[PDB]
């Protein structure tokens, strides 16, 4: 038969019959490489630590999301107080220097 | 000199220390925890075995009546019946036709090869721990046998080390165990006199040869019905053979930390938990001063190739420039990586290769050749071998863990996430002197 033992860090022993205990631990042997792009990091740390990896992976996505949102709308209210109050506003004439500088 | 080191309670690993003080060369120190001891108290509560079932030679009064008698044997059932006339070979015993009456008696003895088959019940209080050292200062080692309980002077001739409290706690046994042929169980007993029929322990006793032994076995004693003389009787079975039969894996086998357990004294060996705040106090002949030790004036570290593996998956050659021979101490002042060499032979110019282990990504730490730090650079990469036979000699942290590259692109996402954060708020306040200033 065959049989598949799960080995950590820690280690594992296990006894065959009347046979002396051996003993083996476990190395982070994970496929991909921490070292090269990206996506081989991604895979030797998920292999190696999955919730963690999906935890940091989850919040630089979380943190890229929140940021460029408010930097949009950083950008987005300042374009409109810029460009409400006199840039638009009725019988109101703004000419190039004024304009361009941020317009366009 | 006093150090305050924290040695890992890992039976094999041994742990490197460099004890420097001014004006004396740096010193080399070694604690290998060569043994431990996990020793319980223990309170013997009884002794059980298999019971054997005395039924002594029945007594008949022909023509009159018999009378229960009290007696403090194990188990002891007695009853009376009415009408037997028992029959022997050679006919019948009594003159009478009904008027005969039966005693019949059944109590409960050790059996005889119990000397070798018995269990014992124990209550195991506090567990103290008695640590092997080998501690190794300059060129002179000390092997010492130590409490672990924060205050005895265990030393073995002048070395007056103290071991801390333990940092953890641990015991493989619960409160009651059960020891039988050197096997060590986690039994939940009946405690002394509160014996139940069909269990462990129905049958208790001090002693194998005490005579205070007391039993609860379920005798019942049944009327007799066949013509020959008879005592018929019904009882449990043997709860000494039931827990045999249902006693599952020992301590031995079940044991976490990987923990030797053994009998003669009860005590669990060589088990790797925690952390052990050792004292050392070492002589000051071991030290030795500046002057006449070798001085390092320039050493540049590389390392060739490294993995991070359990073994010493690493090489690192250094070359230094120094001014004399002599023999000077080498350590790694990082807590990810180790060295497997100490004390290196110095021959004025010159280089040695050093073999270290490390579990982080990189050999990023920092290398003293008795003095002048040095730090090294590389990128280890992970092992070909899934599983090795041999315990990881360094702790996982969690930023040496993670990879420079690895740090570099998440430190390159949040810092533009920052970035794009504060260059949000100096537009806004950019709008909002603009706006202040077109009113």
């Amino acid at each position: 038969t065959s049989r598949n033992f799960s080995v950590g860090r820690e280690g594992l022993e296990y006894v065959w019959g009347n046979h002396e205990p051996v003993r083996v631990w476990a190395q982070e042997s994970a496929p991909g490489d921490p070292h090269g792009w990206p996506h081989e990091i991604i895979i030797h740390y998920y292999h190696r630590h999955p919730v963690y990896t999906v935890i940091v992976l989850c919040g630089v996505a979380l943190a890229i999301l929140v940021g460029t949102a408010s930097s949009a709308a950083c950008i987005a209210k300042a374009r409109r107080d810029c460009l409400t109050p006199y840039a638009l506003a009725p019988n109101a004439t703004v000419p190039t220097a004024l304009a361009v500088l941020c317009c366009i | 000199f006093e150090h305050a080191t924290t040695v890992p309670n890992v039976p094999g690993i041994p742990y490197k220390a460099l004890v420097e003080r001014a004006g004396y060369a740096p010193l080399n120190l070694e604690i290998t925890v060569v043994s431990s001891e996990l020793t319980p108290s223990t309170n013997k509560e009884y002794v059980t075995c298999k019971f054997h079932t005395v039924i002594p030679s029945p007594q008949v009064k022909c023509c009159g009546s018999l009378e229960c008698k009290a007696s403090s044997k194990a188990d002891y059932t007695c009853r009376v019946f009415g009408g037997v006339y028992p029959f022997m070979w050679g006919g019948a015993q009594c003159f009478c036709d009904s008027e005969n009456t039966q005693l019949s008696e059944a109590y409960v003895e050790f059996a005889p090869d119990c000397t070798i088959d018995h269990a014992v019940a124990l209550k195991v209080h506090t567990a103290a721990l008695k640590v092997g050292l080998r501690i190794v200062y300059g060129n002179t080692t000390a092997h010492l046998d130590t409490f672990v309980n924060g205050v005895t002077p265990g030393s073995s001739r002048d070395l007056k080390v103290i071991a801390g409290p333990i940092s953890a706690a641990f015991s493989p046994f619960d409160h009651k165990v059960v020891i039988r042929k050197g096997l060590v169980y986690n039994y939940d007993f009946p405690e002394y006199g509160a014996m139940k029929p069909g269990a462990f322990g129905d049958i208790q006793a001090s002693s194998l040869y005490a005579t205070d032994i007391v039993a609860r076995t379920d005798i019942r004693l049944l009327k007799p019905s066949v013509k020959n003389i008879h005592v018929p009787y019904t009882q449990a079975v043997s709860g000494y053979e039931m827990w045999k039969n249902n006693s599952g894996r020992p301590l031995q086998e079940t044991a976490p930390f990987g923990c030797k357990i053994e009998v003669e004294p009860l005590r669990a060996s060589n088990c790797a938990y925690g952390h052990i705040p050792i004292s050392i106090d070492i002589p000051d002949a071991a030290f030795v001063r500046s002057s006449e030790s070798p001085t390092i004036l320039e050493v540049s570290c590389t390392v060739a190739d490294c993995i991070y593996s359990a073994d010493f998956g690493g090489s690192l050659t250094l070359q230094y420039k120094a001014d004399r021979e002599g023999h000077c101490p080498v350590h790694s002042h990082s807590t990810t990586a180790v060295l497997k060499e100490a004390t290196t032979h110095v021959t004025a110019t010159g280089s040695i290769t050093l073999h270290f282990s490390t579990s982080s990504p990189q050999a990023n730490f920092i290398v003293s050749l008795c003095g002048k730090k040095t730090t090294c650079n590389a990128e280890c990469k992970p092992p070909a071998d899934h599983i090795i036979g041999e315990p990881h000699k360094v702790d996982q942290e969690f930023q040496a863990a993670v990879s420079k590259t690895s740090w570099n692109w998440l430190l390159a996402l949040f810092g533009g996430a920052s970035s794009l954060i504060v260059v949000g708020l100096i537009v806004l306040v950019c709008s909002s002197m603009l706006i202040n200033t077109r009113r």
